[PDB]
């Protein structure tokens, strides 16, 4: 990600291929996790369910 | 340290 | 707000129970024995919960009880069950087991880490032991070889 | 040991800050309890009024 600021910056899923086709019907949990580090594990900031 | 975030 | 409304009801009244779904259930960590259920009960110290529990199932030994961001698998509250159902009257606060590693060890069941409301002051440890000299602990153990 | 503020209760005995060893993520908690509706308690109380 890049700078971010108090603005809300437009980002995520732009032209990327995150989409999934889900099989089962019913409650899915998405999951939203933010890293300090790109490297395992990390540093967990946030995770926005 | 503090990140609001929506989804 | 119009005064030309079919009113619900009175006008002092905020709040109301509406029907079976305003009957949430609580988030990990949280325990309601009682049948009102006015307000979830914090799992005491150690003792860990699951889902909405209706009592807190007690750490085994050769564990404590700090946050589980590490491992995997955590039973964390979800931001979904606190923020998004009862907002900031439940936070989330740790509920795991977690090993204390080698060359230490846990007799007793359910002592959970003690905290520190200042870090930079006095910091947080682990209540397990230095496992007796000439004695060693392959990780989690409740018994020092 | 430390009283928690009013409005809460340890009925039970020798209850420790449970605690988080990496607090950007799981903030750590009191565990004391929110004094049941119907019910206060002044500041450090065993049970509440």
């Amino acid at each position: 990600t890049g700078a971010l600021s108090t603005t809300p910056t437009a980002n995520l899923v732009s032209a990327g291929t995150y989409t999934v086709t889900y099989a089962s019907i019913g409650t899915k949990f998405v999951t939203l996790r933010l890293y300090d580090s790109a490297v395992a594990p990390g540093v967990l900031l946030a995770s926005k369910t | 340290a503090t990140y609001t975030l929506t989804l | 707000a119009k005064y030309s409304i079919d009113p619900t009801t009175y006008h002092f009244v905020t709040h109301l129970a509406m029907g079976p779904e305003s009957c949430k259930k609580c988030p990990k960590g949280y325990f309601q024995p009682n049948i009102a259920g006015t307000v979830c009960l914090p799992c005491p110290s150690g003792f860990v919960s699951t889902s909405g529990a209706t009592g807190c199932t007690a750490c085994s030994e050769g564990t404590y009880h700090t946050d589980g961001v590490g491992t995997t698998t955590p039973g964390e509250a979800t931001s979904l069950d606190t923020t998004d159902t009862f907002g900031s009257i439940y936070p989330i606060i740790p509920n795991t087991c977690r090993q204390c590693p080698a060359n230490t060890y846990l007799p007793l069941r359910g002592q959970a880490a003690i905290a520190s409301m200042n870090l930079a002051a006095v910091s947080s440890a682990t209540p397990c032991r230095p496992c007796e000299d000439g004695t060693w602990s392959k990780a989690g153990a409740a018994g020092c070889q």
